[PDB]
């Protein structure tokens, strides 16, 4: 059997930080992902 | 800002006196008599300037 | 002339003003006195009015002496809390004599 | 639905005029448990802020 | 020298602050331990042979005030003083050990050279009350 | 007195039925959760990444440099978290008492 | 006096008689000058104690 | 129990027959275990193997007894009385009025 | 009795004599380097007003700012002797006897020197 | 060894001196040293913690191993290798060199009466099951924590 | 340890150091910790009656190394010794000697730890943690006791002093 | 900066004192305490205090302290310029102005580390 | 053949972690080379601050604002139920069994557990234990005959 994707354990969080954001959307952008933004 | 996590908070290793409590605690209780404890509870409080750090609830002085 | 036999410098200065006699070197590695440490246990048991002192053998048992699973603890208590010492848990579950618990003490050098 | 939270009561009936058990859930109870959770960290005033706002009754705590 | 027995504390005081003695061995007894009958034969062989001590003898039993007076902690006790201060104490029954601290306090104090007018015999409260008003009184001022 | 094939002189070892040997049985257990050999000493195995020179054996991962001195108080706090039975007075504890 | 409590007090009795002696000689305004700031670091000495 | 995603309630019951009243606590699972389990061996006696806190909660200071049972009376065994040859209260044999 | 001169002079020394002369706790040092310092302080004041320097007074702030950074630092000291495990009284930092202090006392940290 | 021809090798665990440690959490080791090797070898050998070692054995001539030790050696260069040795075997060590005497009671941390100066130990056949305490030594200089 | 009984949980000796400039410890095994007890874990349940008693001795003990400071803070030291409070807390524990179940021995012991950590940190008032160290058979050393009942009834059975004292009031 | 006026008002400030202190014990004739065992005990919310000596604070503010001292030198040492401001030429402002920036820097540099703030 | 087995295992997974290690591209052994040459220079702060960040810690101060989220708010991971059902829980020590007969001394007491064993073989109900209340003279009467 292929092995599994790797998944970090900083992962699975309800809630990212910066570091985890720029992991997460790496390749991508703020915007790009979740869209924009307003005031 | 800059980091300040090592300024925020303070972990304790085996036998070390520097991330030991290197303080006598302020141990008060927030007791019946307080206007904040609404006057039946007893919170044992261990303060570090003024933080709270542990809290022991002594409840039950309503019990009936 | 450099007389190496003189061991003596600033650095081992034994001079106290607790001891009017003064102590023999500056280490503090006094051991209590037989006798004295004999005697102290002596009235932490005369603090038990169940076991008579004046024919105390000391490497009879506890239980021979008159003391039960609890009063052995109580009395090893009390004498800690005479010398002001703490037994090591194997010590203290190993005392089978006062006579045991009196090598004890005097192989310690914190007793006071 | 009490206005601090879910305030349930559990009542075991043998058949007699008398409840044979009557064990009551206070929500007070459970806010007040999260205090210490929440609560560390934080200075004397804020603990204080934070034992308003729990909106705890202590009859309901230890009835 | 000799033993010299006191039942009662006051007369003990009043002789020993009297006689003034450079060297002296206090003897404190109770009847609880059974150890203070040979206590009471060691400190009258070791009187004789030392002339140089004054050999006093208090029962704490009938001189219970003797007891608090003189710090006394556990019987039997061997103060051994010099010029009424404490030189060493033995809490125990050991007439080699009582003799070996009396021949040290004996030579130490032999090869003292005190000053002249600075070396008269002092009660024995008179240093701890010396401390005591140095270190306790001051601490009980500032914390009661 | 003889030898074994380790440096350790020859002897007889506890009864069957004893407390002892049941004793000396769970610590060797308890020994080989942290790649402690018979003498109380962390040894090589497995290199672990993240954590220098510390090796991994078979039962479990060592806890200190390999030939290193198994704490006590370290096995007791990783097995045991937060739970104490009663308030063990080790050599450790007994020495602090003793400087305060 | 070893405490260090009535060592900061007689400090700051000390402080107090050396504005006096300004004072006297006509110096006054550095009588105030020296007051409020020997005041501030006797009052973070008094903090420093606490500690 | 509650089950959000499901929107359901579930009961479970446990039975007891051993005289101990021994059974494994899950206040390390939830944490509203602590303060109930506490509660319920305090009152009903149950001996909460691995549990995080075993205090008392509601029980008064240096009394030992599961008045949340069939057993014990409404009234108790002690009442607090003021001693004056104490200066404090103390704790005595309680005489209560019947109706 | 004594003229200002004499004194202030005197009583400058006289406070270097007590910094030394009183148990050496940081906290009583700097305690005895800040009066040090308002000594220097009064002493150019008087020295000023004597011989109508403008400069001599300037002085007086001089010192009061020098005598603030000081004792900031020696604050700052203070607290740091919590981390090193260092006790403020520092006669008892090492082992040496002294009969100043009646209760110095320092001991190996074992139990037992020999076995059997 | 006195071995002849053709005879086998000695096992090592035969030739093993056993040192029993009491380390300064006050726990019990047991390490293994040889004869004609310093205590401090041995220590540093097995990883024995409490041992500072700051001038790490001395000087390399006229050391303080040798028999006799030589008149124009400097001794010990520090009071790291503190080693409180039982008294069957201080006694048998016998009387300090003085300049071993001298390094140890310009210690800043309190010594005892049955200290010894490790890397001034020669391990010897009758060194055998010896017990010995190691307290925390204290660090000379600012290079002991690098 | 992060234990209330941790050997970490001690109270520094002075405001900058825990022991001294060259070692580290503390007394928490006859005073008082330094932090208050968040909380107290259960007992791992012994399977064996043996280590049931352990559980016993081992808390006995506990207690008895700390009722010394138990007596100073509660102003106690009076009504009895310290080894007073010991032989009449044995007795409390003797009259509990024929249990034999090992986990009502666990929650015992779980209990009496909880009560020894109240009256350690005065949260228990002393006239009400002192019933524990009453002597049994024996009046308090504070105060005069009455011997009435022993000359007047003098040698007479616990059944005819029972008997004249009576069970119930007099008058109703 | 006041006198020996001065010194003869705290003289009759403590006068007052005494007066206030006449009041007191006159008040003290319509009243009696009765001993008890709390009275004359420490009160912390109806419970007995654990200490009584040694009841330490952290001073997790000493930066703040020290900052205090230095900005209060600071400010006592812009005192004279303000007060002969009208007088100013361009060296005199050059100099406040360059002092002031030298404290808005120092200020500055301490909010960057973080030390303004409590710390554990 | 215990020794063999175990050896063989080892064997195996460290040939698994140097497959791990030699099988690496030339871009991974150049990210290796510069983060060997950075831990050369790592100060105790820098090594916290990467546990930290691998633990989820906050990294700037607008997340120290939501510290306790991570560091503290997340619950501790329930035990095992293999650690709950465990043969005994004495605290772990070392086996002084080549030690000498000094050191044993301050091993666990395995004789009193024998004994204990023997006594409840033997013991197994009792009867139970009555301390009589009825009125005694003090056996010592110190409080009541001191002077002083
Ligand atoms: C302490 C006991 C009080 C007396 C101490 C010695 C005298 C101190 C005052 C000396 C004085 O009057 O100086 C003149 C100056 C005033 O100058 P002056 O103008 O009155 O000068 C006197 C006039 N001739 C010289 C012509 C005679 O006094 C002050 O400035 C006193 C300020 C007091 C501030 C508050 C002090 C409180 C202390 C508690
Ligand atoms: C203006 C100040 C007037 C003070 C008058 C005296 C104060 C006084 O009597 O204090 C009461 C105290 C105690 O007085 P006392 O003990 O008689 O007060 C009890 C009063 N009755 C009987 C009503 C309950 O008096 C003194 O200290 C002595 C007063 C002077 C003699
Ligand atoms: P020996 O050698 O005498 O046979 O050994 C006796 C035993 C084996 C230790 C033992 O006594 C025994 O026979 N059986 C085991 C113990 C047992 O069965 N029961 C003991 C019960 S433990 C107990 O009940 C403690 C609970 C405390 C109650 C309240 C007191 C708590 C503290 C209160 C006071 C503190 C401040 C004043
Ligand atoms: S290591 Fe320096 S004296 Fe031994």
């Amino acid at each position: 059997s292929p092995a599994p994707p790797t998944i970090g354990q900083v992962e699975l969080e309800p809630f990212k930080f910066n570091h985890e954001r720029d992991q997460l959307i790496y390749g991508y952008t703020m915007e790009e992902l979740y869209g924009k933004k307003f005031g | 800002m800059n980091r300040s996590i090592f300024q925020l908070w303070k972990p304790e290793s085996p036998r070390s006196n520097v991330n030991s409590k290197q303080i006598k605690t302020m141990n008060v209780n927030f007791g019946p008599q307080h206007p904040a404890a609404h006057g039946v509870l007893r919170l044992i409080l261990q303060l570090n300037g003024e933080i709270a750090e542990r809290f022991d609830p002594h409840i039950g002085l309503l019990h009936r | 002339f450099q007389d190496n036999q003189d061991r003596s410098r600033v650095e081992t200065n034994s001079a106290t003003w607790a001891h009017n006699l003064p102590k023999e070197n500056k280490f503090n590695t006094e051991t209590l006195e037989k006798q004295e440490v004999e005697s102290r246990i002596l009235k932490v048991l005369s603090n038990f009015e169940q076991v008579n002192l004046k024919n105390l053998r000391w490497e009879q048992n506890f239980k021979k002496l008159g003391l039960d699973s609890l009063d052995q603890t109580a009395l090893l208590a009390s004498i800690e809390h005479e010398f002001t010492i703490l037994f090591p848990d194997g010590v203290f579950e190993g005392f089978e004599n006062l006579e045991q618990v009196v090598n004890y003490i005097l192989k310690n050098i914190n007793a006071v | 639905e009490s206005p601090k939270g879910e305030f349930g009561v559990s009542m075991l009936s043998d058949g007699s005029n008398k409840p044979y058990k009557c064990k009551v859930r206070s929500p007070a109870l459970h806010h007040l448990q999260v205090l210490p959770k929440i609560g560390k960290g934080h200075f004397l005033a804020d603990l204080v802020a934070l034992v308003g706002t729990v909106d705890i009754v202590f009859g309901e705590i230890d009835r | 020298s000799r033993v010299r027995s006191f039942n009662d504390f006051k007369a003990a005081k009043t002789y020993i602050d009297t006689l003034k003695p450079k060297l002296a061995c206090l003897y404190f007894r109770a009847d609880w331990n059974p150890l203070c009958e040979q206590a009471d034969k060691d400190f009258d062989k070791l009187s004789d042979t030392h002339l140089e001590y004054e050999f006093v003898k208090i029962d704490i039993d009938k001189a219970p005030q003797a007891k608090g007076y003189f710090a006394v902690r556990c019987e039997p006790e061997f103060l051994l003083l010099c010029l009424g201060q404490e030189m060493t104490r033995q809490t125990g029954q050991n007439q080699r050990n009582l003799e070996h601290r009396l021949f040290k306090v004996q030579e130490y104090v032999k090869g003292l050279n005190f000053p002249a007018g600075m070396d008269t015999y002092e009660e024995f409260h008179e240093q701890y009350m010396a401390e005591h008003t140095q270190l306790d009184k001051e601490i009980n001022e500032w914390a009661r | 007195r003889r030898r074994s094939v380790d440096g350790n002189a020859i002897r007889q070892p506890h009864k069957v039925g004893t407390y002892a040997a049941e004793k000396q049985r769970l610590l060797a257990e308890e020994r080989a959760k942290f790649n402690v050999d018979h003498l109380g000493r962390y040894k090589g195995g497995l290199p672990v990444k993240g954590k220098g020179s510390i090796r991994k054996g078979i039962h479990g991962e060592g806890f200190g440099a390999p030939s290193h001195a198994h704490d006590a108080l370290i096995h007791q706090i990783k097995q045991s978290k937060d739970t104490m039975d009663y308030q063990n007075i080790t050599n450790e504890v007994a020495q602090n008492f003793a400087n305060h | 006096n070893n405490n260090l409590y009535y060592i900061l007090l007689y400090i700051f009795l000390e402080i107090v008689f050396f504005g006096l002696f300004l004072c006297l000689y006509q110096l006054e305004l550095f009588t105030g000058f020296l007051w409020v700031a020997e005041f501030a670091i006797v009052f973070i000495a008094v903090v420093l104690l606490f500690y | 129990y509650y089950n959000y995603f499901l929107k359901s309630k579930l009961t479970l019951f446990i039975i007891l027959n051993n005289l101990n009243k021994s059974i494994d606590s899950i206040d390390r699972i939830f944490a509203n275990a602590n303060w109930l389990e506490r509660e319920t061996s305090e009152m009903y006696g149950i001996n909460y193997k691995w549990k995080i806190d075993t205090r008392k909660l509601l029980l008064d200071y240096s009394k030992i007894e599961n008045p949340m049972l069939k057993e014990f009376q409404s009234e108790g065994t002690q009442d607090a009385f003021y001693n004056i040859f104490e200066n404090q209260v103390v704790v005595l044999k309680n005489e209560t009025v019947e109706l | 009795m004594l003229t200002w001169i004499s004194f202030w002079s005197l009583i400058f020394w006289l406070i270097l004599i007590i910094l030394v002369l009183k148990p050496k706790n940081f906290i009583s040092i700097l305690f005895m380097s800040e009066l040090t310092w308002l000594a220097l302080y009064c002493l150019s004041l008087l020295f000023g007003a004597i011989y109508c320097d403008i400069t001599l007074l300037s002085i007086s702030f001089f010192i009061l700012g020098v005598a603030g950074l000081e004792f900031s630092f020696g604050i700052l000291i203070a607290i740091l002797y919590k981390n090193l495990n260092e006790s403020l009284n520092t006669d008892l930092n090492n082992n040496n006897n002294n009969q100043n202090i009646f209760d110095k006392n320092f001991k190996t940290p074992l139990e037992k020197i020999n076995w059997q | 060894h006195h071995h002849h021809a053709g005879d086998q090798a000695d096992r090592v665990a035969d030739k093993i001196i056993w040192i029993n440690i009491q380390n300064r959490i006050g726990q019990f080791e047991r390490i293994s040293a040889f004869e004609g090797e310093s205590l401090l070898e041995a220590l540093q050998r097995n990883k024995v913690a409490g041992i500072v070692a700051t001038c790490e054995g001395g000087e390399d001539i006229n050391t303080m191993l040798e028999k006799p030790i030589d008149p124009v050696t400097y001794g010990p260069f520090c009071s790291s290798c503190q080693v409180v040795v039982s008294n069957p075997w201080r006694n048998k060590m016998g009387n300090l060199h003085y300049l071993e005497e001298r390094n140890l009671v310009r210690s800043s941390y309190p010594t005892t009466e049955n200290s010894r100066l490790a890397c001034c130990i020669l391990v010897e056949k009758w060194m055998n099951e010896m017990i010995i305490s190691i307290p925390q030594n204290p660090n000379s200089v600012y290079e002991d924590n690098m | 340890m992060n234990h209330y009984w941790g050997s970490s949980n001690t109270i520094p000796a002075s405001s900058t150091q825990n022991n001294n400039y060259f070692s580290g410890g503390g007394n928490n095994v006859t005073i008082r910790g330094n932090e208050i007890m968040e909380r107290l874990p259960s007992q791992t349940p012994s399977q064996n009656m043996v280590q049931a008693s352990m559980k016993t001795l081992r808390f006995y003990r506990k207690f008895c190394r700390l009722i010394p400071f138990i007596l100073r803070i509660h102003n106690i030291g009076t009504k009895f010794t310290a080894q007073q409070a010991m032989i009449n807390f044995g007795n409390y524990i003797r009259e509990r000697n024929h249990y034999r179940d090992p986990g009502l021995i666990d929650h015992r012991i779980q209990l009496g730890y909880e009560l020894l950590y109240e009256a350690e940190m005065h949260f228990s008032q002393h006239t009400i943690l002192m019933q524990y160290l009453s002597p049994y058979n024996t009046p308090l050393s504070d105060r005069g006791y009455s011997y009435l009942e022993k000359v007047k009834y003098g040698n007479k059975s616990k059944f005819l002093q029972g008997f004249y004292k009576g069970n119930k009031p007099t008058e109703f | 900066m006041g006198d020996a006026v001065v010194i003869h008002l705290i003289q009759n400030v403590l006068i007052f004192g005494i007066i206030f202190w006449l009041l007191t014990w006159g008040a003290e004739y319509f009243y009696t305490v009765k001993q008890q065992l709390t009275k004359k005990q420490f009160y912390e919310c109806g419970f007995k205090s654990i200490s009584e000596l040694n009841i330490q604070i952290n001073f997790n503010f000493f930066m703040l302290a020290v900052f205090l001292i230095l900005y209060d030198v600071e400010f006592t040492f812009l005192f004279p310029v303000l007060f002969n401001f009208s007088m100013f030429s361009t060296t005199e402002l050059f100099l406040a102005f360059f002092f002031i920036f030298l404290i808005l820097v120092s200020l500055l540099y301490d909010w960057l580390n973080n030390v303004l703030s409590w710390s554990a | 053949r215990q020794v063999l087995q175990e050896h063989h295992q080892e064997c195996v997974q460290l040939a698994r972690i140097h497959a791990e290690e030699t099988e690496k591209s030339f871009r991974e052994v150049l990210n290796d080379f510069d983060r060997i040459t950075a831990e050369a220079e790592y100060d105790h702060e820098s090594l916290a601050l990467q546990k930290m960040r691998d633990l989820g810690f906050p990294m700037e101060g607008e997340e120290e604002e939501y510290i306790e989220q991570r560091v503290f708010m997340r619950e501790q991971l329930p035990p095992l139920e293999s650690e709950f059902w465990k043969k005994n829980y004495d605290p772990y020590e070392q086996d002084l069994f080549h030690f000498p007969d000094s050191f044993k001394a301050y091993q666990q007491q395995y004789k009193r557990y024998d004994e204990a064993k023997k006594y409840f073989e033997e013991n197994p109900n009792v009867e139970a234990t009555i301390i009589d209340r009825e009125f005694k003279e003090p056996t010592n009467k110190k409080p009541w005959t001191r002077k002083y």
